[PDB]
């Protein structure tokens, strides 16, 4: 339309720079300036400026100038290589980076030793920020040569776009690379060097950056621990409370499926951070235009449940909101206290995880909490009706949940509770089989392997092994 | 060769025959089956030939937990597998996907390596060990009949090796006292240098810091550019490490010394010579 003006190519690209032919040093570096403020420019204009870009860096790709520019980084005499670099930043789509790759990681890796100025790293910074969105081989080829070193040492640095490319670079290694990548980024003590970009005053995109990065280093529990050690964890709560997600967000379906395993972590800080930048998607996105994606994602039902089995208003009041722009029903919170349950309790919990059609089931049976905290696998299928046997594997998985969040304080006494969860916090759901069979702590160190079997129902065997050999560690 | 491929050279060429011969060209999947829901799996069952078992999944709402748990008779009775030898070919789809998949978000101790260390095959037992609540600790006690019933290794060959290789186991030190808005960026470098160097830290993330101030041997005054021209909260610290007067230092950074605290040495800032400025402070506290 307006862009088949542009389309047209008003510029020629300038002669294709100068025709390549420039050949002056004081020539080179002119002719790479007004190309450079063309693209803003072209870049930069209303609502066309995104569509019109692809096929600008569509035009150059075909015109073989790549090639050029990366001829350009090599020469010594052009200590203004800086034009190269920053003209290379804006033209990096997808289809330009796999160009990058094949053959543009000799120079770009090599031009990070170059860490003296300020104009050739803020830019260079950008390169490495694009390149690190590749797959898992192009971040594992800069982490070993060097490239992760380089945005490393740039912490120190004070300009805020260099920084703002550092941090946000780091983020997108840990998305996209691995195991590998991810333990080395560690061992290398990333998340250490992440805190002077974590505890910020001028800038708030750069501490809400660097906390994403941080965060999905902590939904890895190889790495964890060493993660905490080193305090940057603490900041992620007060800055997301501090902060307002209905403005200051000012993605596509693939990007938005890395943020999801955010929320369904045990990890307080993670669900925080993702249901921030999860809301501000939203917020964008509901105004711009309409989809269903997050049906196919998942995040619905994952924010349902950092509502419910909520502890902490931060992360209720970022989810409640989210939820509500999608146009959906609020879910309130389940109360805590299980076993003194009656049906219309039980009702509700099953609206909230998906079992709503189960639930006329339930009430002709008048389940309450105490008939559904010990529901066998034969209930469920000769009276309630749950014929297939992964379903019935989906309903103890929910229930697990709600066990483990359970509050026994009308059933125990020994707060025997504490005891299985000192073990392993997967063993916390064992507490009502344990109690409604007439056991506390002083009685376990009788207990027999058959017995905690056919009574109080725990079915895998290795947990009964590790309860047993603990049990008569008491003396 | 696209799917479950990790080079670019083997799956550019491989991608550039498929279109030739007019099909469709498969997308490269997730590695992290465990995180997977519903849509993921659709698509990875029309990469296999398993686009016709496709609604069965669907209706019963099959993720990747469930997947990777998936026994002969849930396919037999709810999913519809009929033919025990379609079922056999399914296995192999998913013995493929298990050694391919990525235990981040399941695995603590790294067990997937301990077991492709053995056998490249054994990896693909690793999301029925740790589900089951099991890591490096814990192998040392499991049974022959544990890691049939509830692992799901079925082969008893594969059983015996694991055993056999198994049971083959056998106070803060420095403050840091700042200028909110002037001297925030300053203090966070000065922190990571000395943690680094086996030094802990307490500096402050936004009377119980008085007494924080009196554990740590060591305390740090950071001189940030008209900053003391306030005065405090700078002031209640410095008066505390002052009654105990143990190995105080001020740090220049632009500060032109405008009580009894002047009365005192330290070190000027270089923000491009560092490792000298950190390693002389080293000594010095």
């Amino acid at each position: 339309v307006q862009d088949a003006l542009e389309r047209a190519l008003p510029e020629l690209q300038q002669a294709l720079s100068a025709l390549k032919q420039a050949g002056g040093a004081r020539a080179v570096g002119a002719g790479l300036a007004e190309v450079f403020q063309l693209v803003e420019e072209a870049w930069l204009l209303p609502a066309v400026g995104r569509e019109v870009a692809q096929g600008l860096c569509d035009a150059i790709r075909l015109d073989g100038g790549l090639d050029l520019l990366l001829r350009l980084l090599q020469a010594p005499e052009l200590e203004t290589r800086v034009q190269a670099a920053r003209l290379l930043e804006q033209i990096l789509v997808a289809e330009n980076r796999d160009r990058v790759a094949r053959i543009g990681l000799g120079v770009i890796l090599n031009l990070a030793k170059e860490r003296e100025p300020v104009e050739l790293a803020r830019s260079v910074a950008g390169i490495l920020e694009h390149m690190f969105k590749h797959s898992e081989e192009t971040c594992q080829r800069l982490v070993a040569a060097g490239g992760l070193d380089a945005v490393l040492y740039w912490c120190r640095r004070t300009d805020p776009a260099l920084l703002r490319h550092c941090a946000l670079a780091l983020g997108n290694c840990a998305l996209h690379g691995g195991q590998a990548v991810q333990r080395r980024m560690v061992e290398k003590r990333a998340a250490e060097w992440l805190f002077p970009l974590a505890f910020s005053k001028e800038d708030e995109l750069l501490r809400l950056h660097a906390c994403l990065a941080v965060a999905v280093l902590a939904t890895n529990k190889e790495v964890e621990r060493e993660v905490e050690r080193s305090g940057t964890l603490a900041l992620v709560e007060p800055l997301v409370a501090s902060l307002d997600p209905g403005r200051f967000a000012r993605r596509g379906p693939d990007d938005l499926q890395r943020l999801v395993p955010l929320l369904d972590s045990n990890r307080l800080e993670a669900q925080c951070i993702g249901a921030f930048y999860l809301c501000a998607e939203a917020a964008i996105k509901s105004l711009q235009g309409k989809t269903k994606v997050f049906s196919d994602i998942g995040a619905i039902q994952s924010l349902k449940r950092l509502v419910s089995y909520s502890t902490n208003g931060t992360k209720s009041a970022l989810a409640k909101r989210a939820l509500r722009l999608l146009g959906e029903e609020v879910p309130r919170p389940i109360l805590p206290s299980v076993p003194s349950w009656k049906e219309a309790e039980v009702q509700t919990w099953l609206q909230q995880i998906g079992f709503s059609k189960y639930c006329e089931s339930f009430r002709e049976q008048q389940v309450d909490g105490d008939l559904l905290l010990r529901l066998t696998e034969e209930e469920l299928q000769t009276d309630l009706g749950m014929k297939s046997g992964i379903t019935r594997k989906r309903f103890f998985r929910e229930l697990t949940e709600l066990k483990t969040f359970a509050n026994y304080s009308t059933c125990d006494r020994s707060n025997l509770a504490d005891w299985l969860g000192s073990l392993d916090p997967r063993f916390r759901q064992y507490t009502y089989g344990l109690v409604s069979c007439g056991l506390d702590r002083s009685l376990l160190h009788r207990v027999s392997e058959q017995q905690l079997l056919e009574d109080c129902g725990i079915h895998l065997g290795v947990h009964r092994a590790r309860i047993l050999t603990a049990a008569r560690e008491m003396l | 060769l696209v799917s479950y491929s990790t080079n670019g050279t083997k799956s550019a060429l491989a991608k550039r025959a498929l279109r030739l011969l007019g099909e469709e060209v498969p997308r490269p999947i997730l590695p992290s089956v465990p995180s997977w829901k519903e849509a993921e799996v659709q698509t990875w069952l029309q990469q296999i030939g398993f686009s016709k078992y496709c609604e069965s999944f669907r209706e019963q709402q099959v993720d990747g937990d469930l997947l990777l748990r998936l026994t002969e008779e849930e396919l037999q009775t709810d999913l519809g597998m009929k033919s025990g030898i379609t079922r056999k070919r399914f296995f192999r789809e998913l013995t493929e996907l298990k050694t391919f998949a990525n235990y981040s978000t399941c695995d603590r101790s790294n067990l997937a390596d301990w077991l492709g260390s053995l056998d490249p095959r054994f990896r693909q037992y690793t999301y029925g060990l740790v589900s089951c609540g099991l890591d490096r600790s814990l192998l040392h006690r499991v049974s022959e009949q544990q890691l049939l019933e509830d692992c799901g290794i079925h082969l008893g060959v594969h059983r015996a090796r694991i055993l056999t290789a198994a049971r083959e186991m056998l106070t803060p030190d420095v403050f840091i006292s700042y200028r909110r808005n002037s001297g925030s960026q300053l203090a966070s470098l000065l922190k990571v240098h000395l943690q680094l160097h086996g030094f802990s830290v307490f500096i402050d993330v936004e009377d119980k810091l008085i007494q924080s101030v009196m554990g740590a041997r060591n305390f740090v005054l950071v001189l940030s550019p008209g900053a003391l021209d306030k005065c405090d909260w700078v002031h209640k610290e410095i008066v505390t490490a002052l009654s105990c007067g143990k190995n105080i230092v001020p740090i220049i950074d632009g500060f032109e010394w405008p009580q009894a605290v002047l009365t005192f040495n330290g070190i000027k800032w270089s923000h491009e010579y560092q490792e000298a400025t950190i390693e002389k402070i080293i000594r010095f506290l």
